[PDB]
């Protein structure tokens, strides 16, 4: 009965296919448990970020201060900081019409906001994999296993249930832990592209929204 | 984009299994 | 920086003990 | 009752099974309650705001009222005074363009938006894996039943109904479980998530009404 | 704005008739024996 | 098939006949609302055109609204939004404190208010047939489980046992899924045909207010 | 003994169900072939009208052109054809204030635009109906042959599951062309729904070029 | 063996399946073979076009390899080409030249992604249609299994062992098609809507600098 | 006008072919 006495028994083949499902079950829940605390993260802080900016503190205090912590800089603040670095390096160094330092600023904002972006969707499109393929593996696992049975049966000269049955019951287990390391990544990858979605269209009004006073300002 | 469980050919196992225990004949 | 990867490891080692206890307290039932 | 015996002498795979699946057709109930409560609240009180605005009441006394409410607003009535506050901020701060201004109040308008849909839309989408994936969990458990099942009906060299009946009960019940928590959350997903969507498209139409008032007022000046 | 249709093929109810199909003819294996 | 379903609906178990009666209900009440919507649908298409073709006769629009007032209280559909809009035009216009801009917004916010409420009187139980469509098999499934269940345990009673014994307690409790499954199919023709029909209404509703809306802007400016 | 002979000898309601999901079967296929040549003409038609209104042709020479043909235009042509006529009489009605006339040309567009994308989709909506009712039409014809076979095994006192076979057999063959009728008008119905929103976004976004030509020579002229 | 022995109907099934596999691993090859060469020459041409080196040495260089020219060169060319085009036929205001140069831009960054694209459809069908293949082959051997079984006076295992065994082996080759096209399909999927993010992307920063040269 | 009717049913008789030559292949192979 117990599963290590079934396993230690098993064909090469489904006994790799254990190795694979198992795999991503414990990977597919490393990566959920990881993604998942890095997007509450840049959740609550895009969320402080836009609370802090439309507070009318003046951008050269908001620069500055950004300026102080660059190396740890990310979401919506990484957005600002590059897109303002470049209208100040534009603007001062070159000095040029007002639309060819904004469309430079307006560039460099977009250089980082897919930079972050790609860095919230690091390892989602693997649950993607896992939650697509992990039962189908699962059902390969559970064929094999039933046709393999019926090659060691279809020696005997009258078959009965009796001999079959503890080979189906061996092969079912593919099944069963195919759907097992798939649910958690179906679960996840649906709501985490949601979170992402949501996050991506934040970060895009903030590009829109910001560009409008970098082009005020420089008319000006 | 969305990803659902695909389980089709689970199908094919319990038609086979199924089958099985039709052909016990007790 | 870089400690994201190191946080994946982690990851890593909290999901392999829980499935490891799991798989075991699954076993001990039987 | 022996229920309960019968319960504890259950698989301990089929146990945590159960635990999921009557936790999440719990969790699925509340929701639609709680949902429920909130929308019907939310498209009211939205309603009974957009008329007081179109009473002909002029804003500044409407904005006069509404801080005296400050710690109190949702929907509509949290648009306006977020966006009339940010245009009075901006046309009282310094000498600025009319289109800064109106720009401005938008922006105010969109954030403000934006956060009280996360206010209405909160647990909606967890009903909807649960809709989803629920009848998937059942079906786990039901070939761990079959499993069972198979794997005593092997064991000598003639069964009885005692021996398989275990692994039979344990997949019935996992299937007529996973339907049960499927049931509430199948029928009010998309029921809650097209009320949301009429009142995303109640407060997108008070944004365009509210920002051409505000244009109209600030090329006055 | 638009509405939408319900186009999906649901597995799940075919699924668990052929579930409680063989489960039938599993419990019933000892009763004809 | 030939055994009686009263028979078997007085033999069942409790939790049987409620889900029977629920699904047998659902079916009643399904083709209950596609009969009433087809012809509330089917009324709201012909004064849809009818009233479009009043309101292009070329006949003055302050004519319309003193035949409007002359069914004031019966008021549906297309002319409901024609109506309405002319009502808050006129109460705008009197009080002069409004420019013309300022009143024709405020009068298509009249229109837009009078379309939703027309839109919650042709749609009002077509969201019923879309749970119908989709609970319904499943209520049946949790029947049969539940039957097949109460059939073994009335089977396990005794230990002597036969597969003729329990055969019929298998084929009565089936009925759950073949009712719940009978009760969805014409519930999800109809759901997807009656959106189909109300999305169709809601664009000459849309187009109508678009084309009223620039006959007053023009008028409020001449 | 043979298919065809165990569905001359099935059930009247197998035999029923089997000529609904053969008629299904037969109309959307049809429906397919019919629509897939329609939007390969359409998307075709678009993509050759454009490239002439680029042209650099003057747009007065093209609508003089395009008005030989009224009784047979279609597409992107069709919805030049109404913007321009409904721009070349607002603009000489009063010497028209350009945003008045402009926005009136652009509403002309969009009614036309929309009239020309619901006869692209005009029988879409079936392949989605018939996708999705197909499975439970299949399935209740299972579940009613089950039902008969369980029926007739509590019937005869040597009851064993060899008495049921053929029982089975058409109950699981019901459920096969079930899935076979439902799987191309399902894979149809998302590709043909994606074609359309294609080339509705091919349309807007050439409203959007004709409504920034009108506006610039309206603005130009008034 | 048991291919030889199969009915006419399960050699067609099995062939078709096979078909499926080994075309869906040449498409899974040669659109990636593809893509890595897309994404390679976007990101090197975007270097280019931002070095400040002025556009009309950049057309010089575009009128050198008009024959290899795919990708964001091939997007800038066709706009570049156009803007040149009506810009000294000098028959349009300045505002009017640029639109038009746009549209040259959409209609060949239209005809790069269709090029681009052009097998990943068929392993959405390939990954979909498959387990249903695999599902008629099973449903044909039970056919075979249930016509003798139902016509015997007591049935054996041995008696429908090749129904079972015809029914398996095409589930398994019916999930060993699907597996690699629905792994696929939704990776080279995401690659090509990256691609076009960076082609619309670069499309609007292009016809920004041709509005200023226009007005210029 | 009409045409698209007439097109219509040939597509509708295209297709009642094609299943007449696939339901008699598969029953054909029954044997």
């Amino acid at each position: 009965m117990n599963i290590l006495d079934l396993f230690l028994k098993a064909s090469l083949l489904v006994k790799l296919i254990m190795l694979i499902l198992i795999g991503f079950s414990i990977a597919s829940w490393a990566i959920i448990i990881q993604r998942t605390r890095i997007l509450n993260a840049a959740a609550r802080e895009a969320e402080a970020f836009e609370d802090k900016f439309w507070s009318g503190i003046e951008l050269s205090r908001l620069y500055q201060e950004s300026q102080g912590k660059r190396d740890n800089l990310t979401g919506s603040e990484q957005i600002f900081y590059s897109g303002f670095k470049e209208f100040v390096r534009l603007h001062r160094a070159n000095s040029h019409a007002p639309e060819a330092v904004v469309e430079g600023a307006s560039r460099a904002m977009r250089i980082s906001m897919n930079r972050e972006l790609e860095n919230l969707e690091t390892h989602i499109p693997f649950l993607g994999t896992v939650g697509s393929i992990s039962p189908y593996i699962g059902l390969f696992g559970t064929v094999w296993g039933i046709m393999h049975a019926f090659i060691a049966l279809g020696a005997v000269k009258q078959a009965t249930l009796q001999m079959v049955a503890p080979g189906i019951a061996e092969a079912l287990i593919a099944t069963a832990i195919g759907l097992f390391a798939a649910i958690p990544a179906v679960m996840a990858y649906n709501r985490l592209n949601q979170r992402v979605n949501k996050l991506e269209l934040n970060y895009d009004n903030f590009m829109e929204e910001f560009t409008a006073i970098l082009h005020r300002q420089a008319f000006t | 984009l969305k990803s659902e469980i695909n389980i089709v050919p689970l199908l094919d196992v319990l038609l086979v299994l199924l089958l099985i225990f039709m052909a016990t004949a007790p | 920086a870089t400690e994201q990867n190191d946080k994946l490891k982690r990851a890593i080692i909290i999901s392999a003990v829980l499935h490891v206890i799991l798989f075991a307290a699954l076993i001990w039932s039987s």
